[PDB]
């Protein structure tokens, strides 16, 4: 049987939360080109997926 | 002095010497993103930001 106490206090990390990104794959790919864009809209809408 | 161009991590041209006299910098990348749409709900007006 114990006969003394001893208050502890640990410490426990946990995330809860990530870094928000945001990429526009307009800009990401086919950054200023026209035709780039063009044949970008043949694949469909991956962008907006 | 023997450095003209100048390139970013990700291989985009970030500042260049100018050709011409008055050798200063050059483009920086302008304005640009996915506008998002607020909208207090169409039963309720048709005011929208």
């Amino acid at each position: 049987i114990p006969t003394n106490f001893s208050i502890s206090i640990t410490t426990e990390v946990m995330p809860v939360s990530m870094a928000k990104t945001s990429v526009d794959c307009n800009m990401y790919i086919c950054g200023d080109s026209t035709e780039c864009a063009n044949l970008l809209l043949q694949y469909g809408s991956f962008c907006t997926q | 002095p023997f450095q003209q161009f100048g390139r970013d991590v990700s291989d985009f041209t970030d500042s260049v010497r100018d050709p011409k006299t008055s050798e200063i910098l050059d483009i920086s990348p302008c304005a640009f993103g996915g506008v998002s749409v607020i909208t207090p709900g169409t039963n309720a007006s048709s005011e929208v930001a």
